[PDB]
């Protein structure tokens, strides 16, 4: 999370974050007491998914929970066209207890609006090109449609939303894929991909347009 | 994709953030230089100088917000710092070589290179159109120097050293 600062202590308690060996590669969201959302293109063959936490070492954080998972569904249309339809869902080997640190967050029905004003979480990579120790936030501006297509075009699809680009330079960053854009107290999006390398003036991230999978999210978690 | 690319420490390799030596396997007294072909200038071909090791490290960007490479992603690779795109590889049909790879200052948002898993390491794959086959990176000899280029079936194998 480039130009953001720390979370309030579990302020995101939807936050999940997927390690590989102890470090963290991606996050994901809790959407459901057995279900994490994604990015399909953080898919692994198995997952130790850490929910509950604010620094990412779960010895230290009272009421997290480390849990493996081996099911996860990418979106049949993942990568066609390429970079497009990036969402996955990762069915953990048991359920989860909410908790005050640990809770599940709905997702919008509704399309993102051009100027609505949303938040980003993440362990990703600093403005200064270090690790973050605790989870990042940020506020950044969903970008109309046009302007997401003139920049991105031919690679925009609309399973795709723009945000950030201000001369401010917020934006995800690499360690931030999969985790949340929340807009309104809903999850908007997934963060995605950008133009590397990151918070460069006037170029937005992409993030998974979340709206356009309601009825695919929901069918996937009930089967 | 499963399998993620791992350095000569079976780590993760970074998503543009960390440099690399591409060392080959049976060649690791020969590094990575820039070379010219023929038409004088400025030397924007890349071969294995074999009296000059360990070589120009590289990195490996995917436009994904993601810190580590898997072997399912085109890629940039590029010699120099994360801010700048003057070493950006490119691969380009240049005489006497045939499709030469060769340093270009501009990058597409999705490079054409694949590092995929070949015999005790990694090869190089080309994918021109982004599509379904690519064509490996090979070595081809002329006027003294080894070039790295398109070889189908004939890849250079490499192990990726963190330049740490
Ligand atoms: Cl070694």
């Amino acid at each position: 999370i480039i130009n953001g600062e720390d979370c309030s202590p579990h302020s995101q308690p939807w936050q999940a974050a997927l390690v590989m060996e102890n470090e963290l590669f991606c996050s994901g969201v809790l959407v459901h007491p057995q279900w994490v959302l994604s990015a399909a293109h953080c898919f692994q063959n198995s997952y130790t998914i850490g929910l509950g936490l604010h620094s990412l070492e779960a010895d230290q954080e009272p009421g997290s929970q480390m849990v493996e998972a081996s099911l996860s569904v990418r979106h049949p249309e993942y990568n066609r066209p390429l970079l497009a339809n990036d969402l996955m869902l990762i069915k953990l080997d048991e359920s989860v207890s909410e908790s005050d640190t640990i809770r599940s967050i709905s997702i919008a029905s509704q399309c993102p609006t051009a100027g609505n004003s949303c938040l980003v979480s993440g362990w990703g990579l600093l403005a200064n090109g270090r690790m973050p120790t605790v989870l990042q936030c940020v506020n950044v501006s969903v970008v109309s449609e046009e302007v997401c297509s003139k920049l991105y075009d031919p690679l925009y699809h609309p399973s795709m939303f723009c945000a950030g680009g201000g001369q401010d330079q917020k934006d995800s960053c690499n360690g931030d894929s999969g985790g949340p854009l929340i807009c309104n107290g809903y999850l908007q999006g997934l963060v995605s991909f950008g133009k590397a390398p990151c918070g460069q003036v006037g170029v937005p991230g992409v993030y998974t347009n979340l709206c356009k999978f309601t009825e695919w999210i929901e069918k996937t978690v009930q089967a | 994709g499963s399998s993620v690319v791992v350095d000569t420490n079976g780590q993760p390799v970074s998503n543009g953030a960390d440099a690399y030596y591409l060392v080959p396997v049976s060649h690791g007294h020969a590094g990575l230089a820039l070379a010219k072909i023929g038409n004088e200038a400025e030397p924007r071909a890349v071969v294995l100088d074999p009296h000059h090791r360990p070589g120009l490290p590289v990195r490996f960007e995917s436009p994904l917000r993601i810190n580590i490479i898997k072997e399912s992603y085109f890629l940039n690779i590029k010699f120099g710092p994360s801010s700048s795109d003057s070493g950006v590889w490119d691969v380009i049909q240049q005489d006497p070589i045939g499709l030469a790879v060769k340093v270009t200052d501009t990058k597409s948002l999705l490079g054409p290179f694949k590092v995929e898993k070949e015999g005790e390491g990694y090869k190089i794959v080309y994918y021109p159109e982004r599509g379904q086959t690519g064509l490996d990176i090979g070595l081809v000899h002329r006027n003294d120097k080894y070039y790295l280029a398109v070889k189908d079936g004939e890849p250079c194998v490499f192990k990726i050293r963190k330049a740490t």
